RNA sequence: UGUGGAACGGGGUAUUGUAAGCAGUAGAGUAGCCUUGUUGUUACGAUCUGCUGAGAUUAAGCCUUUGUUCCCAAGAUUUGU
RNA sequence: CCAAGCGUUCAUAGCGACGUUGCUUUUUGAUUCUUCGAUGUCGGCUCUUCCUAUCAUACCGAAGCAGAAUUCGGUAAGCGUUGGAUUGUUCACCCACUAAUAGGGAACGUGAGCUGGGUUUAGACCGUCGUGAGACAGGUUAGUUUUACCCUACUGAUGAAGUGUCGUCGCAAUGGUAAUUCAACUUAGUACGAGAGGAACCGUUGAUUCAGAUCAUUGGUAUUUGCGGCUGCCUGACAAGGCAAUGCCGCGGAGCUAUCAUCUGCCGGAUAACGGCUGAACGCCUCUAAGCCAGAAUCCGUGCCAGAAAGCGACGAUUUUUUGG
RNA sequence: GUAGCCAAAUGCCUCGUCAUCUAACUAGUGACGCGCAUGAAUGGAUUAACGAGAUUCCCACUGUCCCUAUCUACUAUCUAG
RNA sequence: GAAGUCGGCAAAAUGGAUCCGUAACUUCGGGAUAAGGAUUGGCUCUAAGGGUUGGACAACCAACUUAGAACU
RNA sequence: CAGAUCUUGGUGGAAGUAGCAAAUAUUCAAAUGAGAACUUUGAAGACUGAAGUGGGGAAAGGUUCCAUGUGAACAGCAGUU
RNA sequence: GUCGCUACUACCGAUUGAAUGGCUUAGUGAGGCCUCUGGAUUGGCAUUGCCGAG
RNA sequence: UUCGAUGGUAGGAUAGAGGCCUACCAUGGUUUUAACGGGUAACGGGGAAUUAGGGUUCGAUUCCGGAGAGGGAGCCUGAG
């Protein structure tokens, strides 16, 4: 929410209970999604999110400073296929993430892996610390 | 507790197969007496789907002066033939028929509509019909004058041109279409100087034109509640089965309401789809009409191999946007919208960069067989 | 309106077609359809599959 | 009895992946036979290479066809201001 | 309802004692009018509908710079009211998202719909009580969930004609109906405002939920047993095949399908609260008494779905030199 | 009521108090005990191995689920008996 | 990837053989196949492990294993 | 006698309805016959796969064993068997 | 000596313990070297392919 | 003691000896005279301090030898 501006729909891939590597050098290994922000009421419906998002979740391993709490995070890579609106279908190697404070600050200084586009352009402070994009 | 909306719409019942299958106009547009004499109506056949790539014009938006791909649906819009005209009166009981006049010579393909079996027939249709035009022609004009003094909507009777389409069924459909234009005396006479006279797709609708599509949809035939309505699937323990409705009902009243979601038909059923925008009205007689601005290859609007399960389309089409109600090859139903458009999305030009017709009947990745022959190189059998 | 090639096959890709999948690497991998795709995931050699491009640039079929 | 239909055939479009057979010493090597070879014959040998973008399938709910061969110019019921 | 009062100061901004007039009761209780030749009995899941005693969304009013926050206050039930740890549970408490996570009825809605976690008294253990068999304001464990093929209801599917026959094109009485919410940006650093700060009508780009379709692309599906590969056995060998209740594996067109993919989803009238105009009554004033406008996601319509199988219209041809007309 | 043991299959109050796990547990385990109403062959405590006994948690895994979809055979369907 | 459900019910996953490695606890007997890892086809060879038998030996006949290597 | 979930007997609607779906699977030609999906012969395709759908016995049954004829009843379809 | 009370030490320690450096476990793996190919160009041969460097 | 630990045979590599490496063959080699493992707040020695004799402590440091150029690994030139 209030990123940079609006981001098209992409298709969900990271439901709640899933465990994502941690993408920046935060000292956390895994991050597991527990809510993900901006999901609406629907019943059974499982809250899940794509690249950019802004989830919550916590850190099963890693630092014990950094476990046993919630944090913001944001996608940054998913498994699960996408469209463009430019009609080309791609998809990451792993699922991945960043640890963010609320207004979307990383936590890390540097990102290891490539970052999707999307999150790029919603979260400046997330591209800073990234490397190549896409 | 645990509230949710209700599983499907209440205003698409009954779930019944459609009486009809050409797809009638429910509601032609408000007729204004200041524009000129125009048609409101047009039939087609769905020839297929394939997808382009445009240039999006709209400020503001991610991808402004971008490219971006979308589906669209080709329908093979052949000129129709109007053979007759239809008078209607504004009555307190609503719009009535008052007299319908007829072409004197009408065709094999509109004779066919009046026969079940018009090869056994005697083809005796409209014989006494063409001899009263032929004995003084005074009961024509009787007629016309008639419509033209009386009666407040007027409608032209016109069929498709189905011989010039690949389809096997021989026998054209027959449709009425309102003349919407100014005062009655010039839609009459409209008619009447376009009686046996074809109507072509490009005089009826134009480029970037917002219409409706009107249809009968696939046949699916019976179904569960759980496709039919999208129901909830009962857990693997469910007894007796699980793709079901758990409670149908309740006690007092002591009836199955017909709000809850029942078992039955789940196809063929008469829609129509509002906001399609035209892409391209194409011609029947020049060998670019796939090709582009930026695409200057000479290709016509068709997949390698035809169209699956359609044919070859050589006749005028329409590129409208999205998709349409109903499968391959059957007749659709374009309408003038009812509605103003003043929104970007619909008063934006579209101009078309590439459209695809690589083959529909797999993995195609050959656009033109000069493509093809280029990529291939030459083959056993090419050779030899 | 660029054709990009297959990173599998060598086929030529319109917009459209196929998937496109990037390794942890920070490659870009182009993929024609599934069958380039399920090769490249199974570790098929393209200079060693008889119908991709690249092993016909190698092995100099059609002279 | 008609821009008629059907059954095949051809072409196109698609799927898979290079058919059987022949030849080659290419082949890790292994045994006999000879004037005794910087291509020594012969026998066995997973596999490999070339004919071969080959072969096979391709409507069964793909397209097309001026190709071939046949078939239909019938039977029964109901219906009148 | 009354008003002693609290509310630096004003009895009803708002709280507001003591009494008094009522409504509801899902709290058990009271009685025993129905049922003991038999109404399957909690919760959860699924699904539909109804009420307002309104959580949010729409439009209003009340005070104070504004901007927030309160009365949710006035109308309003059209449209929504979530994902989890736990409780068998009803309830209730936490973790979060969200505009919001409002309350109830429908035999304390819903077992020939499901499950059996609760009860489930047969087997068995423990605590207390009893000499004992055994008992429980108790705990624990294991324990068969039958039948629709009948009538009606509901969902879909055919269907005769005395009112000529067979077809084509139509009208529409009636019944149903559908859209919903949010974010960012331009307004705008603008109105406001000593200051910091800080809106709104509109418009643009997107998104959530819901609804109707479609299969161009992508993904899934494999009896295309289509191609290729593999194991055991068998047809003398190669080749070509068969069996192994779909032998196994990779790819796999076509079809189906995915909020895993794509497309689409309006404006007219009458109003509720409320605000005004000409204006009396009650020689003036005052929205009201007559009359006229404005005005809610409200109601009814346009549009959308079905088409009265006993509603209707226009049009076409009327057993052929045999017969019937 | 000694040695032991415990909100234990035995504690009404009770979702007892503290600690642990979880983001969150009235669960589970580990400690405390004025224990309504534990306790020593009506046996107390512990116990390796064993158990289609009961309870809690973790990994692997997966249509249990998000969210359903597709395929096969036999029915259901129609027909003759 | 258990978010379903009272409850991982059901299903999936593991699975043969050879070579490494195997904790707490224990009645010292076990736990234990604990857990956790690698290999496995075809073809061509190499080495070792046994029987009778013609004049230090020996041309047969009649045999099955194990281990290793190259190639594909 | 109108009742007694009365006694015995007969006969209804449900109704040409539920249903005649475990055990992989049958096909072609000829003969007989009024009549052939079930009889017989030949051919083909399959199964039981020696802890068998094979060959014998104990208990039990009692002529079911064999030949020649029949197709009224049974063989929940048919029948020349 | 007991409890009562205060500052401090060490052990065990559920928490299926965490984290720094080494020893290993299985996979992956840059770069140089050797080795098999490899052939922009040169290279003696208007003339031709041969030793080739590469 | 596998993926070389002890020795033999043969070969490869090195400038050269050599289990340095490879294939095969036997199970060998060290150890209470302390093998192996661990700590070293350990570079070693000439030497320095204390000074009956004997002993105790230190040596990072003017000299000699060894290793290193943040950590390993690989290589060209060059006698090195």
């Amino acid at each position: 929410g209030a990123a940079s501006g609006t981001k098209y729909r992409m298709t969900l891939g990271l439901p709640v209970q899933a465990i994502m590597n941690c993408a920046d050098n935060s000292g956390a290994k895994n991050l597991y999604i527990v809510s993900v922000f901006g999901t609406g009421a629907r019943l059974n419906r499982l809250p899940a999110a794509s690249c950019g998002d802004m989830v919550l979740a916590t850190v099963k391993k890693g630092k014990p400073d950094l476990r046993k709490k919630i944090m913001p995070a944001i996608v940054v890579r998913q498994r699960k296929a996408w469209r463009r609106k430019d009609g080309v279908y791609l998809y990451f190697e792993d699922n991945a993430g960043v640890i963010v404070n609320p207004k979307g600050e990383m936590k890390g200084s540097a990102i290891t892996g490539p970052v999707a586009k999307e999150c790029a352009d919603l979260w400046p402070r997330i591209a800073s610390n990234a490397g190549t994009v896409v | 507790k645990f509230e949710q909306p209700r599983h499907g719409s209440l205003g698409f019942l009954p779930r019944k197969r459609a009486s009809r299958q050409r797809g009638k106009v429910k509601a032609f547009p408000k007729d204004d007496a200041s524009k000129p004499v125009h048609l409101t109506a047009f039939l087609g056949y769905k020839a297929g789907m394939t997808h382009i790539v445009r240039d999006l014009d709209r400020p503001g938006s991610k991808m402004h002066k971008r490219e971006i791909l979308e589906a669209v649906t080709v329908i093979e819009t052949p000129p129709m033939v109007v053979v007759g005209v239809v008078g209607y009166v504004e009555t307190p009981r609503g719009l009535r028929s008052l007299t319908t006049v007829w072409a004197e010579h009408l065709s094999e393909e509109v004779k066919r509509r009046f026969y079940k079996n018009w090869f056994k027939s005697k083809k005796k249709a409209f014989t006494k019909y063409a001899k009263k035009y032929a004995e003084s022609t005074q009961s024509i004009n009787r007629e016309l004058e008639r419509i033209k003094k009386y009666c407040s909507v007027v409608r032209v009777l016109a069929h498709t041109q189905i011989r010039k389409t690949p389809l096997a069924q021989k026998k054209a459909h027959l449709m009425e279409i309102q003349v919407n234009g100014g005062s009655v005396a010039d839609k009459v006479e409209w008619a009447r100087e376009h009686f046996e006279k074809t109507v072509d797709i490009k005089s009826t609708f134009e480029q970037n034109e917002m219409i409706d599509v009107i249809g009968v949809t696939r046949g699916k035939g019976n179904e569960g509640t759980t496709a039919r309505w999208g129901t909830k699937r009962l857990p693997r323990k469910t007894h007796r089965g699980l793709r079901k409705v758990a409670c149908i009902g309740a006690w007092h009243p002591a009836n199955v309401q017909w709000t809850v979601a029942r078992a039955g038909n789940a196809g063929y059923m008469h829609r129509t789809q509002l906001n399609s925008k035209i892409y391209r009205i194409g011609a029947g007689d020049d060998a670019k009409n796939a090709s582009t601005d930026f695409d200057a290859t000479e290709k016509r609007i068709t997949p390698m191999g035809g169209f699956v399960r359609y044919g070859v389309v050589e006749n005028d089409f329409v590129m409208l946007n999205g998709a349409t109600p109903g499968p391959v090859k059957r007749v659709l139903t374009l309408r003038k919208s009812l509605l103003t458009h003043t929104s970007r999305k619909a008063l934006e030009p579209v101009s078309l960069k590439w459209i695809d017709t690589a083959s529909k009947f797999g993995h195609g990745r050959f656009q033109t067989p000069a493509e093809a022959k280029q990529f291939l190189g030459t083959l056993k059998k090419d050779v030899a | 309106m660029k054709v990009e090639v297959c990173s599998f096959s060598g086929s030529k890709v319109y917009p459209g077609a196929g998937r496109l999948f990037v390794r942890g690497d920070n490659k870009v991998f182009r993929f024609v359809n599934k069958k380039s795709e399920s090769l490249f995931l199974q570790r098929k050699n393209p200079r060693r599959l008889s119908w991709t491009v690249l092993y016909r640039r190698m092995h100099k079929k059609g002279i």
